[PDB]
């Protein structure tokens, strides 16, 4: 993979963790 | 095939290890393992007696659980680069 493209993609899937952990414990308050 | 990418240290929690993947793998202090990834709704939770749990989107988790995902929240903080991008 390249320099730019790693590295950018990787700080890009790692901010979308934290918004599904995010939408998790928000789908939880809702549960069950 | 997922590398081993950055691994990061919280005390008086435990280590978390980013993988190629976008996975996280945190391992607690208190033998308890987390592993969590981009994409995958999934959540899979080992405990300290051993037990290994898949939880999907949909399945009410304990307040342990919970608890370890907030923190896992608060440890993705320590593998984001603040700098901005130009170009
Ligand atoms: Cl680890």
């Amino acid at each position: 993979p390249d320099a730019y493209r790693f590295l950018t993609e990787q700080d890009r899937q790692l901010r979308l963790l934290q918004a599904q952990i995010q939408r998790l414990l928000e789908a939880q308050s809702l549960m069950p | 095939s997922a590398q081993l990418l950055k691994s990061v240290f919280v005390k008086n929690v435990g280590w978390a290890t980013q993988l190629t993947s976008g996975a996280v793998w945190v391992q607690f202090n208190d033998g308890s393992q987390l592993v969590v990834q981009a994409g995958v709704s999934s959540i899979s939770y080992t405990s300290p007696n051993g037990q290994t749990t898949r939880y999907g989107e949909n399945e009410k988790l304990p307040d342990y659980i919970k608890q370890k995902l907030q923190c896992l929240s608060s440890i993705l903080l320590m593998f984001s680069n603040p700098t901005p991008n130009f170009h």
